[PDB]
RNA sequence: UCCUCCUAAAGAGUAACGGAGGAGCACGAAGGUUGGCUAAUCCUGGUCGGACAUCAGGAGGUUAGUGCAAUGGCAUAAGCCAGCUUGACUGCGAGCGUGACGGCGCGAGCAGGUGCGAAAGCAGGUCAUAGUGAUCCGGUGGUUCUGAAUGGAAGGGCCAUC
RNA sequence: UGCCUGGCGGCCGUAGCGCGGUGGUCCCACCUGACCCCAUGCCGAACUCAGAAGUGAAACGCCGUAGCGCCGAUGGUAGUGUGGGGUCUCCCCAUGCGAGAGUAGGGAACUGCCAGGCA
RNA sequence: GCGUCGUAGUCCGGAUUGGAGUCUGCAACUCGACUCCAUGAAGUCGGAAUCGCUAGUAAUCGUGGAUCAGAAUGCCACGG
RNA sequence: CGCGGGGUUGAGCAGCCUGGUAGCUCGUCGGGCUCAUAACCCGAAGAUCGUCGGUCAAAUCCGGCCCCCGCAACCA
């Protein structure tokens, strides 16, 4: 199955990060959208989030769910985190190969002042 | 002669015979030969006490043997000193503790059954009794 | 695909003995002429053609012209 | 395989590279069960003849007709095709424990050991080898097609006299046909049944018989001359 | 291509009416077609595999993968790692093209042809069929390869049953019995 | 006889039990395979030895989806 | 013991060497690796020698 | 002499001419990293093809596998494949375990340089436990540390190593 | 707050299997196309990229149902530390601890942080 | 006399088989001869050893006759 | 059972040497020579390598067992 073989595809990184106690930036990439949020090292408390489903970002994009949509959410979360104080994050691949719009979301947030 | 085939190990420890038995109820037959005393019971005693039951009924009934030797008993040869290893395996014995049901039978009258069990208990080295099936 | 690993895949126009000329892509490099196609189907003639068993007493009655 | 009575016939052979020509006006027919020793000076068309005979060059005239029941195995001068990076087993056998030689099948270890390469020796790298073992492994590598037409181009290059006598014996019970190029007159004297002697101006003499009666034919058509060398120098 | 459009037009309107499906996607469809050539006796030499690979490259518009042994078995004297078969998987346009040139040009060329035994399914609508010969396709002209390699073809479909696959394959007028 | 040889004892087993106030880098348990797993503020050497990564009390827990024994160190 | 001891000399011109083992039968080739030279404090290519 | 299991009595340890087996190696990739993948066995169908070869889909859920014995372990895989490389680095080391000692083992972190990865990070050999020999005496390469009147040298010393 | 969907956790079968019906505003999966960075030891199967015509068929997720899996007492039994006694290769008495298997039964999980529908 | 096959298990070899028949004969299954179509098996000159022949002979080609309803590669004769 | 060795066609023996390949002489059968039989010539056939087993792979390597053949059983 797709999702079941994906959780196992990224469990070692999900577990190594927790053992280091580092704040993580998880990424979810559905065919129609893309999501990103930042969670506390424990994993229960989530601080900030940004996504293409959210209207403030979906207002400017003709098609949510491509690379130009990934750049929007990546910049959106980076501007949201830096206002709060979170500047030290660890990127969570979450299973998707770091090639496509997953990458553009990382590069945009990285260029927008996030230190990782 | 009731000697196991393809045993994992050839020699075992002496061990101890403690506790009370487990197969203490008649299961298949209607009359069983329950043991009261304690001891070890070899393969030839099983065989000799089965040819006696079979002759008494002589045509009929099913004879169930519940116990199985599956235990090697060694002995040193004659006129040898102590040490220099462990003795060779000679015979196989089945450990019996109070309450164990040894033999059991169905298809024969109770009085003729009692006769066959008395002849069977004269070849066995432990104090055994005669017990019948119940309903729990 | 994998960039010039497979043999070439060209669109030939093969032909039958009764026509049936159609456009199919194959690794031939030349449109061959061959025997019948599905249009000349032995699906409604070949079944009874294969049957070649039966008839001995009728053979006797042919030999029994006397 | 069983070989018929039309093995190889060449008619009006002609070859040239530019102005200088190797072979011209050459023809012959080879019978069954024959060993043909080919002799001549260095660089005279001996190897080009084999390249023609097995589909590698083109004569200026043509008509080299093989038989319909001929399977060709060839062995050339230089042991360059094989790589100096594989063990003897992996090279000769190709990594397969079974070796179907022509018709039957034999274990690869046994087949390679028939050429004096035992279990220990079957792990040696080809580059980590001697000259004689290199030639032996060349022969064993290229003689596995099971064809009854041997084209040997100086197979006695760096073989000791014991292996030479082994080849001399093994070349006589082989029922097919063999064409051996060799500058070893003593080797060819034992096994040669037909002669292909090269001469000046592209003359390719064909003679039937061994060297012993080839000498008698020459003495019948005798010409006596002994001024062979010049023996000048290298430097002043 | 042509057969794909043939499906999309006159196999959906056939099978939905035939089986009274409640949804469009419930109709069965072919997903992939697999060509196997188990060269078997190739432990002797690799040429039997090279020529079989060329053969599959001819019939199929792809290049064949080499599948090797999985278990070392002495009943056939093979050990794990030995290359034993050539396999080609076709999905989509090339699958449709091969299907066209199978059921049009290839399958009527069978010597002593009488059709396809429609019983020969595996209980899930997937159909398996051998050919026993290599000369059926015009990609190779007979006296080029020594052996006559017989191969196997497998059509895989999404039928939860077997009569569904049979109806699907009869919609394309197979030489069934 | 034919048998009659052994090998020296290796002295494995848990060294710091539950509740021990350990120092940094002190060995917590020697083991052959992985009987106990490494949790928070502990490590694992090549011998699968579990060593304290920071000083504090030891705590044994059975966390996990496979019910595995973990060793962790409190910061006390 | 078919493996023989060999030494990885340092090509930096200084006298420094590691020491390992190599099966001269299966691998008749000459080893070379980029290792560390404490004398120069730089990574230089080391080639095998007797 | 060394390794694994039982005897060994639920911390460690524990004898017998007690019960059963192994070692005196291998690997320049079989190491390091970054991607990726998940076995045994059986059923049905299918060219030569079969009780068992390759293919297709179902059951099965590790009964599979590990460079070599046994035990513990392994799905985040320690099992299988591919790309790039040499951390199979140099100087140290908080603190522990185990020995009558000689000794043996584990180890975060610091400094210099390096590989992989976008980065977080990982890497001071191999899933772990066997694969081994003190001292003396010599051999080889480096080092002004000493150099029997002084300047050299010989011979010693120190580091690597046989 | 109700209501449903997605992501990250807590806790690891009372939580998992199987049988039945269910949903397409939004979200989710198949889906349409693949020339393009990207990939197939053959293949858009998978991994990626462009999109959106249909569909809830498959797959998810909801409930309902005791064929399983799972949990499981009270009482009794086995063992056992200390102190005594027997006909002592085995047991018994005083006292303290107290199983395992099994029975009665319980049993279609609970939950905490965010974003997105609907009301 | 003219052509073709160009050394191949072949346009060599005519065994063994499946059909269709014609005759003599009271009758052709065991058990006849022959004809037509197809089928196209050993066989590439023969080990140790062994036989005939001195002239119109050896070798080779064909015709005839006795027995006989039908049924010779045998036997007896004739010529090239 | 204290210690060694051996089991290869119908007979006697090689090959067990560190794993991929079954050999010699006689004997048997079928022809030939001879009036006939020996002798001699030609051709052929055959052994699950003792048994139960334990590397892709063994007759060889390892163990269980069977049989046979040797050696030792000393000091009081
Ligand atoms: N492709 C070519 N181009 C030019 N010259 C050629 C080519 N091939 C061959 N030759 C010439 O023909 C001759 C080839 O050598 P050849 O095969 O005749 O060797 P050989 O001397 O007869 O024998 P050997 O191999 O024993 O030395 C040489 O003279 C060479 O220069
Ligand atoms: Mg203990
Ligand atoms: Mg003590
Ligand atoms: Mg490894
Ligand atoms: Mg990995
Ligand atoms: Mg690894
Ligand atoms: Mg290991
Ligand atoms: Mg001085
Ligand atoms: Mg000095
Ligand atoms: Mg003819
Ligand atoms: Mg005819
Ligand atoms: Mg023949
Ligand atoms: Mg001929
Ligand atoms: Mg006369
Ligand atoms: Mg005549
Ligand atoms: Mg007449
Ligand atoms: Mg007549």
């Amino acid at each position: 199955d797709k999702k079941s073989a994906r959780i196992r595809r990224a469990t070692r990184a999900r577990r190594k990060l927790q053992e280091l106690g580092a704040t993580r930036l998880v990424v979810h990439r559905t065919p129609r959208h893309i999501y990103a949020q930042v969670i506390a090292p424990n994993g229960s408390e989530v601080l900030v989030a940004a996504s293409t489903v959210e209207k403030a970002i979906a207002e400017q994009l003709k098609y949510t769910g491509n690379k130009d949509a990934a750049a929007a959410v990546g910049k959106a979360v980076a501007e949201r985190a830096l206002e709060k104080g979170i500047k030290d994050v660890s990127f969570d691949r979450s299973g998707f190969q770091y090639h496509g719009r997953v990458q553009a979301l990382a590069d945009a947030a990285r260029e927008a002042g996030l230190q990782f | 002669m009731l000697q196991p085939k393809r045993t994992k190990f050839r020699k075992m420890h002496k061990g101890r015979n403690r506790g009370l038995a487990q197969g203490t109820d008649v299961s298949f037959g209607s009359f069983g030969l329950k043991a009261v005393g304690r001891g070890r019971l070899t393969a030839r005693q099983i065989e000799a006490a089965r040819r006696a039951m079979t002759r008494a009924v002589k045509r009929q009934g099913k004879i169930w043997i519940r116990v199985f030797p599956d235990k090697p008993i060694t002995e040193k040869p004659l006129a040898v000193r102590m040490g220099k290893g462990k003795g060779n395996v000679e015979y196989w014995v089945a450990l019996i503790q109070p309450g164990k049901v040894l033999y059991e039978m169905d298809g024969v009258p109770e009085e003729l059954a009692r006769e066959a069990f008395k002849l069977a208990a004269a070849k066995l080295p432990i104090k055994t009794t005669f017990v019948t099936k119940t309903v729990m | 695909m994998k960039k010039d690993i497979h043999p070439k895949y060209e669109e030939i126009t093969a032909s039958c003995s009764c026509g049936n000329v159609m456009k199919i892509r194959s690794t031939v490099g030349h449109d061959l002429n061959l025997d019948v196609c599905s249009k000349c189907h032995p699906f409604f003639t070949g079944k009874q053609r294969d049957v070649a068993t039966g008839g001995r007493v009728d053979r006797f009655n042919k030999r029994f012209n006397i | 395989p069983r070989l018929g009575d039309k093995v190889l016939e060449v008619s009006n052979l002609r070859k040239s590279y530019g102005d200088r020509l190797l072979i011209d006006s050459l023809s012959f027919s080879i019978p069954k069960g024959a060993i043909v020793g080919i002799i001549g000076p260095n660089g005279a068309g001996k190897s080009t003849l084999f390249r023609m005979i097995s589909g590698q060059e083109q004569p200026d005239s043509g008509t080299i007709t093989l038989g319909e029941t001929v399977k060709l195995a060839s062995v050339d001068q230089f042991r360059d095709s094989m790589d100096n990076s594989k063990t003897v087993w992996e090279e000769v056998s190709g990594g397969l424990d079974i070796m179907k030689i022509g018709n039957t099948e034999m274990p690869s270890r046994a087949y390679v050991g028939r050429f004096n390469f035992k279990g220990v020796d079957q792990g040696k790298r080809v580059g980590e080898l001697s000259g004689g073992e290199r030639g032996r492994l060349h022969l064993a590598k290229l003689l596995q097609v099971g064809g009854n037409m041997l084209l040997l181009d100086q197979p006695t290059n760096d073989l000791d006299i014991e292996t030479l006598r082994a080849l001399e014996n093994a070349l006589l019970e082989f029922p097919g046909c063999a064409m051996v190029i060799s500058h070893d007159r003593w080797f060819l004297d034992r096994i040669a049944t037909h002669i292909l002697d090269y001469q000046d101006e592209g003359k390719v003499e064909f003679f039937e018989g061994n060297f012993t009666e080839y000498e008698e034919y020459k003495k019948r058509t005798l010409g006596a001359d002994a001024l062979e060398p010049k023996r000048i120098k290298y430097k002043r | 291509a042509k057969l794909h459009d043939y499906y999309k037009d006159e196999v959906v309107k056939k099978l939905m009416t035939e089986f009274n499906y409640n949804s469009v996607m419930q109709v069965p469809r072919v997903e992939k077609i697999t060509l196997n050539m188990g060269v078997g006796e190739a432990i002797a030499d690799k040429k039997l595999l090279d020529n079989a690979a060329a053969d599959l490259a001819a019939i199929s518009g792809q290049k064949p993968l080499i599948t090797k042994a999985r278990k070392s078995v002495a009943g056939f004297k093979i050990r794990q790692g030995y290359p034993i078969g050539c396999k080609v998987t076709l999905r989509g346009e090339r699958m449709w093209e091969f299907f066209e040139r199978l059921i049009t040009i290839a399958v009527p060329r069978i010597r002593d042809f009488r059709g396809l035994s429609a019983k020969s399914f595996d209980g899930r609508g997937n159909y398996s069929m051998g050919v026993r010969e290599q000369i059926i396709f015009p990609e190779i002209d007979y006296d080029k390869v020594d052996r006559v390699r017989g191969l196997d073809i497998t059509i895989t479909t999404t039928a939860k049953s077997d009569e569904e696959g049979r109806a699907l394959l009869a919609a394309f007028d197979f030489p069934f019995r | 006889t034919r048998n009659g040889r052994d090998s020296e004892a290796k002295r494995l087993g848990v060294k710091r039990f539950g509740g021990e106030s350990v120092l940094a880098g002190s060995i917590i348990v020697r083991q052959r395979g992985t009987k106990f797993h490494a949790g928070a503020n502990v490590g694992c050497g090549r011998d699968h030895t579990l060593f304290a990564k920071a000083d504090g009390k030891v705590k044994f827990e059975v966390k996990g989806p496979k019910n595995r024994k973990f060793i962790s160190i409190e910061a006390e | 013991g078919i493996r023989e001891k060999i030494k990885l000399v340092s090509s930096a011109g200084t006298g420094h060497f590691y020491t390992t083992t190599k099966n001269k039968r299966t691998k008749p080739e000459k080893l070379e690796l980029k290792k560390f030279d404490p004398v120069v404090r730089q990574h230089v290519i080391y080639k095998e020698a007797k």
